[PDB]
């Protein structure tokens, strides 16, 4: 019941138009400034414990950080309140930022029905979200995502991809402003195999994997998969490494992966 | 430290082809060249990942340069063709963590001593 109610954070009126996701700590809302008319994306935070303060906090931050890239989500703002001034009894976070037209998977749903994914598409879909992954490795300190995954992913208004979920996120705290350690970043990439295993495929490569033998529509992705999925993680390609190798499978395909993927719009 | 045996190079004429070769004393991941131009930053130009066999080039060489390696994946072999003045420079073979990386900035883990490549016009 906390649709309908207009809503001041900062010197913005917010009007709580939609339920657009739900879930465990989160409700994310569709909100619209009562006077410019403007849209957002309003994510609600409900917080009763102090580590999950500590989690939330932690994921605003991240947001802040991460926010002007292309392929993140933008933040417009954030704000709180003490649980001595809320109607839950509890610690209220709220997070505004851009509002997307709706979550990935929708899309790949409605696609579904229309013959397997287009190679083109595929490409495009995960060169965005690899860029997005590569911003945030490319903090000093890179910031480690670690739980990527296509159900999180989201398409903003031009068709494109957008990273929202960073609630996972780490990094280290209070690096002088010499390393050049992997921390993490690994991990990151084996979760993106599996992402382009599932666009391709539609299943899991787990529940050892196997690229289905005859496969002649996605076989220009083939030895990615492999480098992305090998278990030694110093053997396992950097994003850097991933990246680089798109841009020539978008180069060999004359395709431009940054453009929106309007195939999705459609 | 691995230890790296290196061939190949030396002079020829522009628009013409060399070809590098470069022994590891073992298995890596990765391996690759850079170059150093006289005042010049390092410059990572190939390098190779053994097992995908996927390969990395500078914007400079992309199209004309190609590296590839043994099926005992102990050497790596760079094929330079159309060959021009600014490829003048000591070729340096190398292994490294990361071929990208590598690719944009010649962070290496161990490097070889070097082989001179001339074009002369
Ligand atoms: O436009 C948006 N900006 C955001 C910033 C943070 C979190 C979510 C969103 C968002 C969303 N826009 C839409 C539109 C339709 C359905 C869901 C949905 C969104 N977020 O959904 C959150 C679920 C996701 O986090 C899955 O883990």
């Amino acid at each position: 019941d906390f649709v309908g109610q207009t809503v001041e954070l900062g010197e913005l009126r917010l009007r709580v138009r939609r339920v657009l996701a739900e879930g465990g700590f989160a409700f994310v809302y569709e909100a619209q400034d009562v006077g410019s008319g403007r849209e957002y994306a309003l994510k609600r935070l409900l917080s009763n414990e102090e580590e999950k303060n500590r989690a939330i906090i932690q994921e605003v931050c991240f947001m802040k950080k991460l926010s002007g890239h292309p392929n993140i989500v933008q933040f417009c703002s954030a704000a709180s309140i003490g649980k001595e001034e809320s109607d839950t009894g509890q610690a209220e976070f709220l997070l505004l930022t851009e509002l997307c037209k709706g979550q990935l998977v929708e899309f790949l749903k409605k696609m579904e029905s229309r013959g397997p994914l287009s190679c083109d598409t595929v490409l495009k879909i995960f060169y965005q979200t690899c860029r997005a992954v590569q911003h945030m490795h490319r903090q000093k300190p890179p910031i480690i995502h670690r739980d990527l995954k296509v159900e999180n992913l989201l398409l903003s208004n031009q068709g494109t991809i957008k990273l929202c979920d960073f609630g996972s996120a780490t990094t280290i705290s209070h690096y002088p402003d010499y390393s050049n350690f992997p921390i993490g970043e690994k991990q990151d990439i084996w979760a993106l195999g599996c992402i382009l295993y599932l666009l391709c495929f539609r299943q899991h490569p787990f529940e050892k994997y196997s690229i289905p033998p005859h496969d002649t529509q996605y076989t220009v992705f083939h030895s990615l998969i492999r480098a992305m999925l090998q278990v030694n993680p110093e053997e396992r390609l950097s994003i850097a490494e991933v990246v680089h190798q798109l841009q020539e499978i978008a180069a060999a395909r004359n395709v431009n992966p940054k453009s929106p993927i309007t195939e999705l719009l459609e | 430290q691995v230890q790296l045996q290196e061939s190949g190079g030396g002079s020829v004429q522009a628009g013409g082809s060399l070809r590098l070769s470069c022994g590891a004393s073992e298995y890596t991941s990765r391996m690759g060249w850079f170059r150093q131009a006289p005042g010049a930053e390092r410059e990572g130009v190939a390098c190779i990942h053994r097992q995908s066999n996927l390969s990395y080039y500078s914007d400079s060489v992309r199209g004309r340069f190609t590296i590839s390696q043994d099926n005992a994946k102990t050497t790596a072999f760079l094929l330079m063709s159309s060959l021009k003045p600014e490829d003048t420079a000591i070729y340096y073979c190398a292994t490294t963590t990361d071929c990208a990386a590598f690719v944009e900035r010649a962070t290496a883990i161990t490097a070889g001593q070097g082989t001179q490549v001339t074009v002369s016009s």
